[PDB]
């Protein structure tokens, strides 16, 4: 016994949309509970969000949630879960109603060019939707969104331990899941913190990849920990790629500015998304949007510049008015990252990893998922997840454009709402011996020893390089069989990998070092899934397999660990919800 | 070209006393980059240099830094400007706070002032809304130029006044946010907030210097702020 | 490190280090002038003292600021009291509402400044002399 | 409420400092309007413009107003700089006396003439 | 404690004007005992009056007690007629130092006698 | 704020204290120095110790420093022994107006020498 | 009674190193026994506006306590003229005091304190 | 007992009862010395005023300080005024930090005091006659 014990009847893995709205939440209960976070909260991936938050209020014209239903499943391509879409889309409205008694900055309407109306929350046109239902504070919601939770957090007193590394979870004798462990990376001490309940809330990691609009942070933590421990992960195939990505910076250009009345072109100065998806232009799903411009590529017929090949986004025909009110973030991230002033040109872009729809598999409650022998669902005890890590199968194959940050706060609040309940339905755990914890530092002594290995730029550049070929956009049984395997040789070179600096005053290598195996682990299950999964869905595109096989592949890819030792591979489905929805023909 | 720098370090656990240390890079010379990207360059040749840094767009906060005598966002001050022939790159932690590890500030008395002036929303709830809060555009557009800060703490740290009297001035970041919910429509303390912030040292402490606006990546204004919440001032205790 | 407790962080504070924009140097020197004036009043008091105590007195003291040593500081004294008004005065300015508060407009208004206390500063020495 | 501070609260500091700027500024000009218009000062002139009772009002009550003035500003001074309190608190009663001779040397010196 | 009303507060005005009150009142039976036995005022009888020091201490007395009782009086007044800030301010300015000068003036007619 | 104390809290009170001790101590020894280096003393030496600038200036310095000592004792005694509201108030009246007239007849004494 | 806002809290126990722990020392024995109260003249006085010297210790025995956080809070509270001010350094209280302890030095101390933030 | 509502318990305050340490005698005379010393300023303002007032004036003041009556009080003040400056003087040494602020100590600096005082009482009784 020589580690520090931090016992809270909670521990929130990751402060950011989510994270914080549970926290919050957990908090509200008289439940004493710890928030972690490797940045400052306010810093987390979320701030970058923009679009805005989709959900049904009616504030722009009348509405009703099971429109949202419908415009969701379609995007989902029918593998998302009825019951869990039901719930976010009915409770949506409250659960963002609420955000804004909080504070949060949202833009309003009323006197306009040619519009007008009360006070409520705008709504801009988002792609997937009908309509515009889309509430955003301009082109920062996100920004908005994240900075008032941290207020509220800040008011309602919750105890926050910010920049402290999660290293790995920890198991119970009888296989639950106790708290876990942590790196606090100013004073470089580690500690377990023990809890009756261990929210992952580590969010995406598109860092897998060499051009991705995701930050420097978005490591897979949270995936890599879920894995190393032995729970299953669903969907790890399903890769949202943005449309509209800047060419060589992969900094991100709000599909807003297509809701605002954006053009996507190609040189040819046709619209191919009007030819595409015919009906549904600009305003298709994600997915396909994607393909159309990443084809006139393969077809040697897109735009080219100093940035390279790409689409042209104009925005210029609308008012420099509109453009300074309605996406005053664009303006700025397109002139800097891609030196071109919207309001007098259109836009480098390119489809780039976005959103990471897969991840640990959960019930609306949060509680995350594991099958049994006969591979059947059972509740993990003690681990739960909410927002992006999370897969709690509402987004499917293909997320609508924004409902995550939906889902960040209805679920994260559910996840908060019900925890109670859920300890209880778990009864007590039994506590964790010298073992059980010394066995979460085993990766951390690890990079601590091995200070001869290999460098590890390396293998994250190779890590990168890959996974960004054989599993981009299309992909192919072959290419998956090819990196699959080169996967194996630089997972097991990684495990010679060196730690240069070992001080303990903040060490940002140990932190990167440690990201590592995370971001390996990760894109690793990623490929697997990719592989197995033999049909064309969403995100997911192989040229052998050009349709989507109904019969076969209407389910959840569910990847099986086992810690370190060998891998597999399943399945899981749902569509029993209560208004009743059937698959049908995806055409935008 | 080659590109030189001249680099803040110091390790508690190493160095008795700071330093800077030397360093040079190769960098290809078909375009420039930014100073982040230079920065996790070395980081390759050298480990055990660090700083802080993410969403890397120049909207998280966390590379904030003093290059060349001026505060700034690495993320996005380009090379360019920061490259002139003989001379180097000097590349140092935010001025005033306390040093955690090479260019890594200890952000406490930052935040600190933040929570003073309450970062938060208080309604009194009388007269609850149906749904949501009534705000016409006019009354959302008075919040523009304050809910944008990002906490990356630059102006503050380029104010004198700050560096004289952390724990008693607010400092620019907190008095932009001060204001944030002096005119929100939805605030309903305006007048006990008004009334925290009548000493001496809260608000009076700044002198019109204007550092603060020189050098905000957001490009925000905290001295135009500054002067409403002190006409406030006037208006309730005068 | 008190005692038997060590360690205090360091803390970026060389001010060769850091750059200042005009803003700053005009508010900077502001003070000084404050400073300043403030021991001048003590010295023109005791002039004036003299000054009007008869006309021995008088003569007394048309005689020190005879001595060019004299007139160079009793030079310096008006001029840092004239500096000092005129930015108060940019200072009260902006404090109403005679002045945008952006931060063009505080370089603009700063220059302004310096040129009016040079001139101001010339006619001192006119004066002095 | 700083009992090494003039005014009551910030707003009163402010606002005191303010007042007798626009004071002593126009006792400035008066005086500076004065000597721009004397060139050769001859005892008789100067003994004649101090003996006015105008002159002699407007000079005390400018003493009054810097110790006012004064008092403030080298109070937000010493405030920045001198940190240890014993050093601080001792500058304020050196400076502060200070300011009350002017004001009293001010009426001894004007009611002689 | 508003930065613009001479008390600190509601009872220290409250108190402040009627202590001055009664000083003031006492002051003016005085002053009206006086001319009331005179009728027939000698430039001997007037400049003699003046040149007792109780005279020239109790004028000044009250003086210094218009300034006080008036400067909160005349800020009352302000308070509830003259609502726009920019104005007001400038009238307690021009109120202030118009009783400022009464007072010194006072001392420099006294002394003169 | 007790309306009826100088300062404005007690850090006030007993800095103000504290401060006009210091100056009326320095005034003292120096009147204590003059008169211990006279013993026999001509109404010329007399009226030419006060005739100096600097005697004056000090001697209202003091004055003025009474004022402000004697006004917070003499409240710290009476708010220990007087406990009838109505009598206190006039007492502090009387005592104030008393340190007033000290140093008003203070002036008036120095200007006339 | 202890005040501590609860931010960054401690594993087990609060972080206490002898050093800071000795400065309690002299305070936290009174026994409320009234004996030094009893026999100050400013408490004769004012029994409901000064706060005396067994009161005083206390006062003074959460000031200097490493584990409370609201000493800023507190040293405000202690401000007006009688709280703390009625004291005149008489000294019957050390006279008098059975455990030994010494108001008066505990006063002069929060006296100090007070200066120090509020001069 | 108010009306319609009786009894009102007693309270020990005999203060021929209590015993009071010598720190106790030398702060109530240092108040008691306070109050002598403001009703003395007006008697001497008033015999300074006599003073400067013209010769028939000064020779007035010498024959009234003549009386040995005067000679007495005149003595009684400036003992009662060199009392309270010293005990202040050792208010505030303790109030910095001067002095240990022990009882011992009070003591000590109590008695230190009331000598050096009865020394310039003397004195004074020297000037006085
Ligand atoms: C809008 C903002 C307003 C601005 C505010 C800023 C104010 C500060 C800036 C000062 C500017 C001064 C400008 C003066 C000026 O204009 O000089 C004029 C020159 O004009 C030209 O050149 C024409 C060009 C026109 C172009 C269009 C007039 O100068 P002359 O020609 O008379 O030259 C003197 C001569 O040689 C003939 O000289 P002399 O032989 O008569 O000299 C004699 C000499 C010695 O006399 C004595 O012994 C008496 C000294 C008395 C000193 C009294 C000091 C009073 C202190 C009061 C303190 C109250 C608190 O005399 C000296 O050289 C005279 C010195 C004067 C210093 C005056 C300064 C007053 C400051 C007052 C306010 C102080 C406030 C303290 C807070
Ligand atoms: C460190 C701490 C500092 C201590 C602070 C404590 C101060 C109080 C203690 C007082 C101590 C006084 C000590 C005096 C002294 O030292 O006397 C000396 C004696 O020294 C020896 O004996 C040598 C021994 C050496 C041994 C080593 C000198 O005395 P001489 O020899 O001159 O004797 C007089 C002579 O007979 C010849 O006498 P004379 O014939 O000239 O007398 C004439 C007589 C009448 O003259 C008049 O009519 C004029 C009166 C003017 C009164 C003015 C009062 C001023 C009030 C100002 C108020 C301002 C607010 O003169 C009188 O006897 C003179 C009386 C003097 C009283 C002086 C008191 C001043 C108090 C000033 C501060 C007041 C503060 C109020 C808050
Ligand atoms: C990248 C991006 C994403 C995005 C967007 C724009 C950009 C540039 N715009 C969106 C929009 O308009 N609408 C929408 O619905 N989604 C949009 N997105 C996606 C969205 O930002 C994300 O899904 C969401 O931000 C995910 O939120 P979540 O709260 O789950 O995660 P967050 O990304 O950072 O925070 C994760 C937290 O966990 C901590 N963490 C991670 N690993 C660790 C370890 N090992 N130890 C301790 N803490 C860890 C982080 O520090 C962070 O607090
Ligand atoms: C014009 C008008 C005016 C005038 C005349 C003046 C005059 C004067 N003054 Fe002033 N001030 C002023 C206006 C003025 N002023 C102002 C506005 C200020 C402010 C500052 C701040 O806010 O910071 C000052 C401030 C101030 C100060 C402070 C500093 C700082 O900055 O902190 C001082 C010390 C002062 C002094 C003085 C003197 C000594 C004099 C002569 C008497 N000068
Ligand atoms: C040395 C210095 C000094 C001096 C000179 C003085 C001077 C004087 N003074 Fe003072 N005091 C003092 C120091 C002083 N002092 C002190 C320290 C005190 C305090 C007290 C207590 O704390 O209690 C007093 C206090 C006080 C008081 C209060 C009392 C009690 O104890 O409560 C009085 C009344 C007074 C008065 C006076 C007078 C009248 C005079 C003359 C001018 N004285
Ligand atoms: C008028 O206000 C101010 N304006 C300033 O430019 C300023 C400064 O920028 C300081 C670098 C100048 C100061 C006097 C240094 Cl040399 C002492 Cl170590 C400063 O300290 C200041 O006081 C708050
Ligand atoms: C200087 O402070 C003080 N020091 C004291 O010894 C003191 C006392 O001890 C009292 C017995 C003396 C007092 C004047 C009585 Cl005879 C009136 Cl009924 C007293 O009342 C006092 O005032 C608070
Ligand atoms: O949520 C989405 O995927 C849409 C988005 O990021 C944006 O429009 O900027
Ligand atoms: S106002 Fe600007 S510089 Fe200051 S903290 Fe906010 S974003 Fe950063
Ligand atoms: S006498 Fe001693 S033990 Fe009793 S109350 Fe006073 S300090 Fe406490
Ligand atoms: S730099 Fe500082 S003084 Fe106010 S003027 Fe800007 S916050
Ligand atoms: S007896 Fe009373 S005055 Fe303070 S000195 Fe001791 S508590
Ligand atoms: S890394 Fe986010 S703003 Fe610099």
């Amino acid at each position: 016994m020589k580690l520090p014990v931090r016992e809270f009847d909670a521990v929130v893995i990751g402060a950011g949309g989510a994270g914080m709205r549970a926290a919050l939440q957990i908090s509200q209960s008289g439940q004493t509970c710890a928030l972690l976070s490797k940045v400052f909260p306010t810093r987390s991936h979320t701030v970058s969000a923009q679009g805005g938050i989709t959900v049904a209020l009616g504030n722009t014209h009348e509405d009703n949630w099971e429109w949202h239903m419908y415009d969701t499943v379609k995007g989902s391509d029918y593998i998302g879960d009825q019951d869990a879409i039901e719930y976010m889309c009915k409770t949506g409205p409250e659960a963002i109603l609420e955000l804004e008694h909080m504070g949060l900055p949202f833009s309003r309407l009323d006197d306009g060019r040619i519009y007008q109306r009360p006070f409520g929350g705008q709504s801009k046109n988002f792609g997937g939707e009908q309509a515009a239902r889309t509430a955003a504070a301009a082109d920062r919601t996100g920004h908005a969104l994240l900075h008032t939770l941290y207020q509220q957090n800040l008011k309602n007193h919750t105890t926050i331990f910010s920049e402290w590394y999660a290293l790995d979870l920890v198991k119970n004798q009888d296989g639950a899941v106790v708290g876990c462990t942590a790196l606090c990376i100013e004073t470089g001490e580690v500690v377990y913190f023990k809890a009756r309940a261990t929210v992952l809330a580590t969010g995406g990691a598109g860092r897998i990849y060499q051009s991705t609009t995701n930050a420097h942070i978005n490591t897979g933590d949270g995936v890599g920990m879920a894995i190393r421990a032995g729970v299953p992960v669903q969907d790890m195939e399903m890769w949202q790629f943005h449309p509209t990505g800047i060419a060589g910076a992969g900094v991100l250009v709000t599909e807003g500015c297509r809701g605002e009345g954006g053009y996507l072109l190609n040189k040819h100065g046709e619209r191919f998304m009007e030819r595409y998806a015919p009906n549904a232009k600009d305003l298709a799903g994600r997915d396909v949007v994607a393909r159309s411009i990443m084809i006139e590529i393969r077809e040697g017929r897109g735009c080219d510049g100093p940035w390279g090949p790409h689409a042209k986004l104009k925005l210029d025909h609308l008012g420099k008015e509109v453009l300074e009110s309605r996406l005053p973030g664009i303006l700025e991230l397109s002139r800097t990252f891609a030196h071109v002033d919207p309001v007098k040109e259109p836009i480098p872009v390119i489809p780039t990893c976005h959103y990471m729809m897969g991840g640990i598999p959960t019930k609306v409650t949060g509680q995350a998922l594991t099958v049994n022998e006969k591979g059947e669902d059972v509740v993990v005890p003690g681990l739960f997840a909410v927002g992006e890590i999370a897969c709690v199968s509402v987004h499917g194959a293909n997320r609508l454009g924004g409902n995550s940050l939906l889902d960040l706060v209805v679920f994260g609040r559910a996840a908060g709402l019900h925890l109670q309940e859920s300890i209880a339905e778990q009864g007590a755990l039994r506590d964790a011996s010298e073992s059980d914890v010394e066995a979460s530092l085993d990766r951390l002594n690890r990079w601590n020893n091995n200070r001869n290995g290999e460098d590890p730029v390396a293998i994250r550049k190779a890590l990168q390089e890959c996974m960004q070929h054989n599993f981009s956009v299309f992909r192919e049984g072959d290419a998956m069989a090819k990196g699959l395997e080169q996967l194996k040789v630089i997972r097991e070179r990684l495990k010679n990998a060196r730690l240069d600096d070992t001080s303990s005053e903040f060490n940002t290598q140990r932190v990167e070092c440690l990201e590592l195996d995370n971001l390996m682990e990760t894109a690793y299950a990623t490929a697997v899934s990719a592989n197995f999964r033999t049909e064309s869905r969403g995100a997911h595109s192989r040229f052998d397999f050009p349709d989507r096989d109904d019969e076969n592949w209407l389910c959840h890819s569910l990847y099986l660990p086992e810690s370190e030792s060998m891998t597999r591979r399943s399945v899981n489905m749902e569509p029993k919800l209560r208004p009743a929805f059937p698959p049908k023909i995806r055409t935008y | 070209m080659r590109l030189e720098f001249s680099i803040y370090r110091y390790n508690p656990d190493v160095d008795d006393a700071p330093r800077m240390q030397d360093y040079t890079l190769e960098a290809d010379e078909g375009r420039d980059m930014m100073l982040l990207d230079a920065l996790i360059q070395l980081k390759e040749k050298d480990p055990s240099l660090s700083f802080r840094r993410s969403c890397r767009e120049g909207v998280c906060g966390s590379d904030g830094l003093n290059m060349n005598g001026k505060n700034g966002l690495a993320c996005i001050t380009p090379i360019s400007a920061l490259n002139q022939p003989g001379k180097k790159i000097v590349i140092r932690p935010l001025p005033g706070l306390p040093v955690i590890r090479d260019l890594v500030v200890d952000m406490g008395q930052f935040y600190a002032q933040y929570e003073k002036i309450k970062p938060y929303l208080l309604n009194n709830g009388q007269n609850p809304p149906a749904r949501e809060h009534l705000q016409m555009p006019e009354q959302r557009e008075k919040l523009d130029g304050l809910y944008e800060c990002i906490l990356c703490a630059c102006c503050s740290t380029s104010c004198p006044s700050f560096w004289w009297n952390p724990d008693k001035f607010i400092g620019p970041a907190g008095l932009l946010a001060a204001y944030r919910f002096l005119i929100d429509s939805r605030d309903t303390e305006t007048d006990s907030r008004l009334d925290g912030l009548s000493d001496a040292f809260s608000v009076f402490r700044c002198h019109s210097i204007m550092n603060c606006v020189s050098v905000c990546p957001k490009g925000l204004n905290p001295t135009r702020a500054i002067g409403h919440i002190k006409s406030m001032l006037l208006q309730r205790n005068a | 490190m008190i005692r038997n407790v060590k360690k205090q962080r360091p803390v970026n504070l060389d001010l060769q280090t850091i750059r200042f924009p005009i803003t700053a140097i005009a508010s900077i020197l502001h003070r000084v002038s404050g400073v300043i004036t403030f021991v001048a009043v003590g010295i023109l008091l005791w002039l004036l003292g003299t000054s009007l105590s008869s006309p021995e007195g008088f003569e007394q003291a048309s005689a020190i600021m005879g001595s060019f040593f004299v007139k160079f500081i009793m030079w310096g004294i008006l001029t840092a009291l004239a500096y000092h008004v005129v930015v108060g005065i940019r200072h009260m300015m902006m404090d109403f509402g005679y002045l945008e508060e952006t931060f063009e407009a505080g370089k603009r208004s700063a220059k302004i400044s310096f040129v009016i206390t040079v001139v101001l500063s010339l006619l001192a020495g006119v004066l002095v002399w | 409420s700083n009992a090494s501070a003039l005014g009551r609260n910030g707003v009163h500091d402010f606002i005191l400092v303010r007042a007798t700027a626009i004071v002593l500024t126009l006792y400035i000009i008066y005086m500076v309007g004065f000597f721009a218009t004397s060139g050769e000062l001859t005892y008789e002139v100067w003994i004649g413009f101090f003996a006015s009772a105008f002159t002699k009002v407007f000079t005390l009550l400018a003493l009054f107003s810097i110790l006012i003035h004064a008092w403030i500003g080298m109070w937000q001074v010493l405030t920045d700089y001198v940190k240890p309190l014993a050093l601080r608190l001792m500058l304020q009663l050196v400076i502060v006396v200070a300011l009350v001779v002017y004001v009293i040397y001010g009426f001894v010196v004007v009611w002689g003439v």
